[PDB]
């Protein structure tokens, strides 16, 4: 039950580099192949290259051989890929994914991945970091708020702190034409209880480092 | 490398059906291969490895089968948690390729959607844009269309239109159109309405709403 | 006779661990039997040439008749011995040491068809792969023996098969008991002939040696150079008697096994082959007594040669001592007990247990 | 695959009778075809059995020489012929296959690990002749129900609601009655609430006369 | 032929019991035996193939046993589903042969019968027939009695009745005696009614019509 | 590396028949320890043990052989060259079609030779 904490997702500059890590949290770098896999929009995963600790190998693709370093620091747990020389391709959801290697040969190579982090989103564009606005969408019934504005995603939104859950619908962000993510969040209600329940949207963009919490009412 | 081609690219079923999916390498792979199973915006999950190993945990309705060159990936009655994007997996030598994917969808009952539109807030206003929002809440089937019209007049390409992926315990989609205009002309015209077309409703359902209240 | 059965359609698609086993497991036997059917497609220079499998192999002749083995496999078809009379009138015993056809036919493929080429139970892929070893060595031997060995392996004839071969047997009461209480010398004695795979039957051909003469006496001669004793290094004679090797009495004559190596000696009984003898009149036991009696010329050889030598005896050691060379005899516990002077001399295994003759 | 015989019929003394076996989503090469009747009161009777892919048919020696076995690949269906029929041979005709996938030259049936619905023939100079259906009107629980008499031969089977209604049904085997017809009744136990709100029709099929009428009750 | 004995021919036990059902063959048939289950107006079905193997989805209580010429079936947990006759049969050489089947009996407590009459359809009348049915309807034990009385006078050897196999679900019986007269002599007489006798009842109970 | 039969030209200049016979390598890295070690150590199935101890079987039984033979064997048995790989060897050989056919016909003295 070893558990794969990436690190946060991010924006980078064509042209530079980025690296991002993978915290294993219950066990020791030296008994898996730790791989890296990552997923394009629309696209499926795609296998980058893996390291085998215990055998001292590293094993990278040819797509990205010559820009791609992996390493696995063995003193803290966490391992570690640095993408050099950033392009739009390599705007991707990239997983840090292990395979259990306790019994290994010498020409061991990765098979399969059995535990995947829960990935990290690079964008990889010129534009600066910006956080949203949100905006209510004020009223069985339904209430929402439209989160506008925002740069790089992702995004996250959940309903009272957690509370509210059943019925929640928050949409994929559509890209506007100005280049500035948008996105909304609604959630059914029965219309009794828009006088005594409070509604509030809980706004989280870490890649601004911005959350908002921001309260709907029906208006005046 | 080592191309890997899934068959079929989509497809659609009702609940209990039974459902195979295809793999082909472009060469022998004995029988190294893995099958994974992605719901969207979420991890790829190891279901099948070493070509017919079930991952523990998984339902025994999956299964997967094949060796050389063809693989298939065979579920015995779906439910609706099934839904999501599958995915063929190959080791048998470098790089580690994957297949192009195979979208489940989950064909059930028609379900009309519950239509709402809400006004753009006066704090947007105040920025110099408004977006009026339209929400088809909880349908079936994916096809809906959303024209916006001001006053009587249809809009034409001022509106962005998102749709949630199929939900895991009820197979209903649901969908926001926003129409974007300026502050100038949003204050120009009176009534606002957002019209919606779907197999569910018997006449076209239309919502709106007055500017002045 | 090994009993088998054809199989035509080996459909079995699907990798499954447990049902590759089987698939893999069938391709075995019928490797095996496609394997088989491809393959039918001093002194001892005075000794005659014999034609060791001619007698073994003329049967198998026979078994390629019309209809000969309808009558083997008709009469084998209750019990798994029988005895057939050939068409040339030959009785010769028949033993079905392995039914794969009925396990095949009736046990098998109706367990393996049931659920779709696919077997929920290890146990019969496990019982399979026993019944069908036996046939697989059997293949095996032969395929590097080119269809004839020596000795029949405990898998051409296992133990108990050939316990029953002897009891059925035509021969003596003394007959079976020599031959049962020496099977280990008896299969080294025989042959196993390959010979038909034809209707579902494999035929092998067990050519086992029978014992017309037993329970005379035999003995061992043991000879070696005698030399004369002169200190001129090439002033000296030696003189061998050849006649060395086994002798056993044999109906009113002695048989004369040149090559002593040819005998298998078990305790005090001696397993001799008479097509490696010649027969000798009774007379040769005096060249024992006296080598210059009048009634038979004794063999020997002559030579310039005095090199020294030990031959090992049955109850001592002979030793031919000559020039320089150190001759002793020891004992575990207290070393060299014995010195041999030059000339030929004998020790024996009393108190002696070894006999060093130059670096041997 | 499912296996799909045909009707049941009435055949005269002394004629002949086929009865088709039609494999539904499979080859014939792939099976043992047995043919297993069944008299009444009695147990099942192997007939015979044909090895398609072998080119291989068996016959019980109670039966050669008035029984044909016989596999058409080209649409799948077995045929059983039985001539010279009479009183013993009323039976229920039922196919029967086993799985024949890896065969040996030997190779002969062991068992009957997938079966046809069956054929009931029964060998009668009576001429064939359907039914009449009458309601059985009602006047705790309560029961209705409606009564096949007059047919020959049989069977009769019995739907209520096209299949809709299922627990509580009661159907009960035929009787013999002196006129040389048989006679069947059908009953089903309802809640008595739903005795004015709820239709209860009761659907008669008799193929041997391809009689189907539907009766309101 | 080779003749398979089976033994017994039929035994009732009660729900849950372990029940043990014996073939014997007259000559040698190895493990070559198979078992079927047969109930009443359907095919049989494979429960057992080469003496032990379970066919796929049948239960685990199912068992088989034996060798040479005896073989056995066993029912660790005897349920009601299973009421049904079972027969062995052998396939060590041709013909192939069935036992003569054991009928399973289940044996349970006693329930009432639910006793209802029903008079003659005003469309069947006009044909010129009349069948009067009287039903016991889901009852324990299997002998039940059904006398007619028209009137008052007690009817003997005018009808025929019917009883259906024991129910897969239930375990119970049911009954229908079917009364046949001309439509002369039923418009003869007025009131009918069905007496009926059994031990799940502590009085006869009469259900009566006019017409 | 993509086929089990190839023809080497060696550095002196001779041209020599090759033939991968047993790939244990791939069947232990690509097959066993990746099953095994996904199972946390264990195997749930009997049937992966056996699959083992019959590939490595041949490599087994010809180590017996050259153990007790000092690495020089005659005739070449069937786990050194199996049937369908000899009867492969004399079909690729660089052979008159008279004589592919005596050694085809006559395999068993081809092993005593
Ligand atoms: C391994 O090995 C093994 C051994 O070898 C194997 O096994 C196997 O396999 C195989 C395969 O290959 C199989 O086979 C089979 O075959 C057959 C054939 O036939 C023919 O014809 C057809 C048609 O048919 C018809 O007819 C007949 C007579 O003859 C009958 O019998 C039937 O039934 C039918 O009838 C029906 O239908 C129709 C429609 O059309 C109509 O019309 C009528 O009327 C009726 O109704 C045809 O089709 C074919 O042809 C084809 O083929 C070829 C090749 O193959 C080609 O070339 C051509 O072209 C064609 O194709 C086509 O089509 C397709 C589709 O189909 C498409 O896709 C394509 O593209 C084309 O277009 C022949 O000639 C048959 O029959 C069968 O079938 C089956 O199966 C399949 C798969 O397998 C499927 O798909 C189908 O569907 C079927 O199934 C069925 O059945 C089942 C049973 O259970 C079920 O379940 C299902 O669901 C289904 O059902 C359905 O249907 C039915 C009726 O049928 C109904 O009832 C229901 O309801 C539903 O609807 C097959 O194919 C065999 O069998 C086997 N065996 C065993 C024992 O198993 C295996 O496979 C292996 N494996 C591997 C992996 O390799
Ligand atoms: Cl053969």
């Amino acid at each position: 039950q070893v558990q794969l904490v990436q690190s946060g997702a991010e924006v980078k500059k064509p042209g530079s580099s980025v690296m991002v890590s993978c915290q294993a949290s219950g066990g020791l770098l030296e008994d898996y192949i730790i791989n890296w896999v990552r997923q394009a929009p629309g696209q499926g995963p795609e296998w980058m290259g893996g390291i085998i600790p215990v055998l001292g190998t590293v094993h990278y693709g040819p797509k990205f051989q010559g820009r791609v370093t992996i390493t696995a620091d063995e003193s803290t747990d966490t391992a570690y890929m640095e993408l050099s020389s950033l392009r739009s391709e390599d705007t991707a959801m990239y997983y840090c994914a292990t395979e259990t290697a306790l019994v290994v040969s010498e020409t061991y190579l990765p098979h399969y991945f059995d535990n995947w982090g829960q990935g990290t989103l690079v964008t990889v564009s010129s534009a600066s970091t910006k956080g949203p606005s949100v905006f209510p969408l004020a009223p069985t019934a339904a209430l929402g708020c439209l989160v506008k504005d925002y740069f790089p995603e992702p995004v996250t939104v959940s309903w009272n702190s957690g509370a509210l859950t059943s019925g929640v619908h928050t949409f994929p962000a559509v890209l506007q034409s100005s280049g500035l993510y948008s996105l909304s969040s609604v959630v059914t209600v029965p219309s009794s209880s828009l006088g005594t329940q409070t509604y509030i949207c809980n706004v989280n963009h870490k890649p601004s480092n911005t959350k908002v919490d921001k309260r709907v009412e029906p208006k005046s | 490398d080592i191309q890997m081609t899934q068959s079929p690219s989509s497809l659609s079923a009702a609940v209990g059906d039974r459902v195979t999916i295809t793999c082909q390498a472009s060469q022998d792979i004995v029988n190294y291969l893995n099958w994974y199973q992605q719901k969207p915006g979420k991890a790829p999950k190891l279901l099948i490895y070493v070509a017919s190993n079930l991952e523990t945990g998984v339902p025994s309705r999956f299964s997967g089968s094949g060796s050389g060159t063809d693989f298939s990936l065979t579920i015995s009655s779906l439910q609706p948690e099934d839904v999501a994007t599958y995915y063929c997996q190959q080791y048998d030598n470098l790089p580690l390729t994957f297949g192009g994917g195979t979208k489940v969808e989950i064909k059930r009952t028609v379900a009309a959607p519950s239509v709402f539109i809400f006004p753009p807030s006066d704090e947007q206003l105040k920025s110099g844009t408004a977006s009026v929002v339209c929400l088809l809440n909880n349908f079936y089937p994916r096809e809906a269309k959303v024209q916006w019209k001001v006053d009587n007049a249809l809009q034409s390409g001022n509106s962005q239109e998102s749709v949630t992926e199929q939900d895991s315990k009820d197979s209903t989609y649901s969908l926001s159109s926003t129409l974007t205009l300026s502050k100038a002309d949003y204050e120009k015209h009176k009534v606002y309405a957002c019209e919606v077309t779907h197999q569910g409703l018997s006449s076209p359902v239309t919502k709106s709403f007055n500017r002045g209240e | 006779t090994i009993e088998l059965s054809n199989i035509k359609e080996n459909k079995c698609n699907g990798t499954d661990a447990k049902v590759k086993l089987i698939k893999q497991e069938l391709d075995k036997y019928k490797n095996a039997v496609t394997e088989l059917q491809l393959l039918m497609q001093f002194l001892g220079f005075l000794l005659g040439v014999g034609s060791a499998i001619a007698s073994g192999v003329a049967v198998c002749k026979v078994l390629h008749l019309e209809g000969e083995v309808n009558k083997i496999k008709s009469a084998l078809l209750s019990t798994n011995k029988a005895v057939v009379s050939l068409s040339n009138g030959v009785s010769v015993l028949t033993f079905k040491v392995l039914d794969l056809k009925n396990y095949i036919d009736k046990q098998l493929l109706p367990i393996l068809n049931k659920q779709s080429c696919s077997i929920s139970n290890i146990e019969t892929v496990i019982e399979f792969q026993q019944k069908n070893n036996r046939l697989l060595e059997i293949t095996r031997e032969f395929s590097v023996n080119a269809g004839v060995t020596t000795p029949v392996s405990t898998y051409m004839l296992t133990n108990s098969e050939l316990l029953s071969l002897i009891n059925d047997m035509p021969i003596t009461n003394d007959q079976k008991k020599l031959m049962s209480n020496n099977v280990q010398i008896v299969r080294q004695q025989s042959y196993s002939i390959m010979c038909i795979i034809k209707e579902e039957v494999l035929a092998y051909v067990v050519q086992l040696p029978l014992y017309g003469v037993i329970d005379t006496p035999c003995w061992k001669l043991h000879t070696s150079p005698l030399c004369t004793t002169n200190t001129k290094e090439g002033s000296n004679i030696c003189l061998t008697r050849t006649d060395r090797g086994w002798y056993c009495d044999n109906a009113g004559s002695v048989s004369f096994f040149p090559q002593a190596e040819t005998c298998k000696v078990q305790s005090n009984r001696v397993f001799c082959d008479t097509m490696n003898s010649l027969t000798l009149p009774s007379e040769v036991n005096l060249c024992n007594v006296d080598i210059f009696n009048p009634k038979y010329d004794c063999k020997i050889m002559t030579s310039k040669t005095d090199v020294s030598s030990s031959v090992i005896t049955s109850l001592g050691a002979i030793v031919s001592c000559y020039g320089k060379t150190k001759c002793t005899a020891s004992n575990k516990n207290r070393g060299i007990i014995k010195t041999f002077s030059n000339g030929c001399d004998y020790v024996s295994n009393k108190g002696v247990d070894t006999v060093s003759v130059g670096n041997t």
